């Protein structure tokens, strides 16, 4: 969605509604901030 | 004759005391541009030996003007936020209430923009509440003139994915009148009477904005069916649900602000709210057949063009007992892989969820 | 002849020297008002102490046209904003404004409006109102006035509606209170709840309590012997144990206005106890085509006065039914876009409602 390809009409209107990146206690949140570091500035905040 | 002379009287007297009503208002006004105190009418109808009014000061403090000097009462009845002077200590002019915190704007749409073209299914249903909702508002006047006042309560039961909500806000639009929408589940606070002001301020908001939709939604968790238990007993929920029902009788002359509930299961509800008056039609929102399934699914998807010709057929075979959500979250999983794509990429739509 | 429009601008005149009084009373008042107080203390004939509602209370003057038989202690009265002297007493007032009456003495010409069984609304008006009226009586001859009675017709004629158009001889204020309203929590403390109500009835003099459904479906499901077991008839024990009430003092009255009168805790209808029950049933052939006629009454299209025919069809159909039945011919000329309703239309809505009521039952 960030790199915005494909989403207005191959598929479906808009990409995939949300994420839920769960799991227990370790690669938890490691993607989230490696998506981050790929994407652009629009960069993410670590609220808890 | 004297008709000569009454008029060149007339029309100064009219031209210059207008002019002086302009002069006061203004001097007034400017007093009204700058209200500061407010009005907690504590009203005593004092009549000179005609009225008079107490106000509550923001600043803590209890003004007793003279007989309203500047507005009437039968406007200005007992309540809050009016205009006061805060030179003359005096009522200067009306101005819109607080609308109880939550109900200022709890989820208001201002107006919705969903048509009733992408719904469907039920089209009998859903053309049997346009006529008992949409038309007592567009040709409200054919109502008035003859004679019968259209009925306000319409209790659409079903299952959920059967298109209540959209079919409500598509109703809405089309009488292009305001539109609120209740959060029904939510309604049970531990406040005591919270739940009775949410309501009394809701249908307050209504009333003052157009004839509206009063969308409630979760009816059978607004109120039970009396089945009580040493567990509960729908105790406090029942002030809740008296005062809704005091609520429905406040429109019935003009006819305006209609009320729409949904639910599931209309059995879950005692015979006090279903009346004439109260929540008479209760409309039936089955899950749609092979065919109104294919339907509804192809025109969710119609705004998608990747796999041309697909008739859908295999999908209304494999659309087994799935509702209009289940087959929007179907079409639009395919609007999710379709980067399958023919006839094939809509079956684990409805696996995913469990 | 430009003397004939003499009238029309006459008008004119009269209709703008009306706005030009009002704001000739509008600007030369233009007043500051006066400053609410109470009296603190009274201190003495010519100085006094007059509290200001926040904070402040200071030694002032009276109004010369005022005396302290007028002013009193601990009254609310008028400082002047300035120079801060007595310039008039008022009267005060507190509201509770929860759980007040809801509905009123005013009322439609329902006495006209019920229609069906007006022998009925007469025999329960002769019941009510004579104790309503002049209670004083029964006091002063020592015995006492009745405390209500009971309806039945669960789904039929109106009870409501003649709870409303009763008081119309009344001129008292029906309040609708539900059983399951007032007793709350299954506690003996219930009464806390009554006690509330009847003392907004007592602040209201002249009321009856209408009570909703005390026999909870009476024609099927759960009974006062099943599910809840003694509790709504304790609670009713409650408000008969209240007939002390000051009956000769107070105007208030309570009609029962159960469902079936099969399950209502005989032990209810002793001397002393509810007493009265008056019978209303599903409306005959002639309170049908009456109530048939009011409800058309309103209703003015080409149509006939055909009413037994629709009578023939709509037989044992209840008063609500049947209003029911006049918006749905209503409905079936506005869904058909004619500003004509004729026997047809009537025929078909008949049917539908008849279909309908058929299917859930
Ligand atoms: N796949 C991985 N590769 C490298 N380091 C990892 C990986 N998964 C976890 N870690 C290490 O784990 C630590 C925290 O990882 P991460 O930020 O994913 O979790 P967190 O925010 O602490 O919470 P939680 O452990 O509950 O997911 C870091 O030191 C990170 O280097
Ligand atoms: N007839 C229909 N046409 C299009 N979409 C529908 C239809 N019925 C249901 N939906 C889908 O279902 C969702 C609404 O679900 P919901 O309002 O919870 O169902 P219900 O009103 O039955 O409780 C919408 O997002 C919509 O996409
Ligand atoms: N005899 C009647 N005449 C006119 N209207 C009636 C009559 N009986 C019932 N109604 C209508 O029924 C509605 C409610 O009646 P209700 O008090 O619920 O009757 P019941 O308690 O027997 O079900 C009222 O709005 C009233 O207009």
């Amino acid at each position: 969605p960030l790199l915005h390809p494909e989403r207005f009409v191959n598929l479906g209107i808009e990409p995939p509604k949300g994420v839920l990146l769960f799991g227990p206690p370790g690669t938890g949140k490691t993607l989230c901030a490696r998506a981050v570091a790929n994407r652009t500035d629009a960069c993410f905040i670590r609220v808890i | 004759k004297i008709m000569k002379s009454e008029v060149l009287r007339v029309t100064h007297e009219l031209q210059a005391m207008k002019d002086k009503i302009k002069e006061n208002s203004e001097k007034i006004k400017v007093n009204k541009t700058l209200p500061y105190l407010v009005s907690n009418v504590i009203e005593l109808l004092d009549v000179d030996p005609g009225k008079c009014a107490v106000i509550k000061t923001s600043t803590r403090q209890t003004y007793f003007l003279p007989v309203i000097g500047l507005v009437d009462a039968e406007k200005l009845k007992p309540g809050d936020l009016v205009g006061v002077n805060k030179d003359s200590y005096l009522i200067l002019e009306t101005l819109p209430t607080e609308y109880d915190s939550r109900v200022k704007a709890m989820e208001v749409d201002e107006r919705p923009t969903e048509q009733y073209s992408d719904i469907g299914g039920l089209d009998k249903q859903i053309q049997e509440l346009v006529e008992a909702i949409v038309l007592p508002m567009n040709h409200k006047e054919k109502f008035e003139n003859l004679g019968i006042q259209p009925p306000k309560g319409v209790l659409m039961y079903g299952p959920p994915g059967t298109g209540k909500t959209l079919l409500a806000r598509a109703c809405a639009a089309q009488t292009k009148a305001t539109f609120l929408k209740l959060a029904g589940p939510q309604l049970v606070q531990m406040f005591i009477g919270d739940g009775a002001k949410l309501v009394r301020d809701a249908f307050a908001l209504a009333k003052e904005k157009a004839p509206s939709i009063i969308f409630i939604d979760e009816l059978d968790a607004i109120g039970t069916k009396r089945f009580d238990s040493e567990k509960a007993g729908d105790r406090e929920v029942q002030r809740t649900m008296l005062e809704l029902l005091n609520q429905l009788d406040g429109f019935q002359p003009n006819t305006q602000v209609k009320v729409i509930a949904a639910t599931n299961r209309v059995d879950i509800l005692d015979p006090a709210l279903l009346r004439s008056g109260r929540l008479d039609r209760k409309i039936e929102f089955p899950m749609p057949n092979e065919e109104a399934r294919a339907r509804i699914m192809q025109i969710h998807s119609r705004k998608m063009n990747v796999s041309p010709d697909v008739n859908y057929e295999e999908l209304a075979r494999c659309t087994d007992d799935f509702n209009g959500a289940q087959c929007k979250a179907v079409c639009v999983e395919a609007g999710m892989i379709a980067l399958e794509l023919t006839h094939e990429d809509y079956m684990e739509g409805i696996l995913e969820v469990q | 002849i430009d003397g004939r429009l003499k009238e029309l601008r006459e008008q004119l005149k009269e209709l703008t020297k009306q706005y030009e009084k009002s704001e000739n009373d509008l600007k030369a008042l233009q007043s500051v008002g006066q400053i609410v107080g109470e009296v603190l203390k009274q201190l003495t004939e010519e100085k006094f102490i007059v509290k200001a509602t926040n904070g402040p209370r200071y030694v002032v003057g009276c109004r010369r046209q005022l005396d302290k038989s007028k002013l009193k202690p601990g009254t609310r009265v008028a400082l002047d904003m300035t120079t801060l002297t007595i310039m008039r007493y008022l009267p005060r007032e507190v509201d509770p404004l929860v759980y007040n009456m809801s509905h009123e003495d005013p009322g439609n010409v329902s006495y006209s409006e019920i229609g069906g069984l007006s022998e009925q609304i007469r025999e329960l008006r002769e019941v009510i109102e004579l104790p309503l009226t002049n209670p004083e009586l029964f006091q002063r001859v020592g015995i006492i006035p009745p405390k209500g009675c009971l309806l039945y017709g669960p789904p039929g004629t109106g009870k409501t509606l003649l709870a409303r158009a009763v008081a119309s001889q009344l001129d008292c204020n029906f309040l609708k209170v539900v059983s399951s309203s007032i007793v709350d929590k299954y506690i003996g403390e219930s009464a806390r709840l009554i006690r509330e109500m009847f003392n907004y009835a007592r602040d209201h003099q002249p009321c009856i309590i209408f009570m909703d459904e005390i026999d909870a479906i009476g024609g099927r499901r759960f009974s006062e012997a099943t599910s809840a077991d003694r509790e709504i008839q304790r609670t009713l024990m409650e408000l008969l144990n209240q007939m002390d009430g000051f009956d000769t003092l107070h105007r208030v009255k309570m009609i029962m206005a159960t469902n079936r009168p099969d399950t209502l805790d005989p032990a209810l209808l002793r001397p002393g106890r509810l007493d009265r029950k008056i019978h209303i049933d599903l409306p005959n052939e002639q309170a049908r085509l009456d109530i048939l006629k009011i409800h058309a009454g309103p209703i003015t299209k080409h149509g006939e006065i055909d009413y037994e025919a629709i009578v023939k069809l709509s037989d044992g159909f209840n008063g609500a039914d049947l209003r029911n039945v006049c918006t749905e011919a209503g409905m079936f000329a506005i869904r058909a876009d004619h500003d004509f309703v004729v026997q047809e239309d009537f025929m078909k809505a008949v049917r539908k409602v008849a279909d309908s009521k058929k299917l859930e039952s």
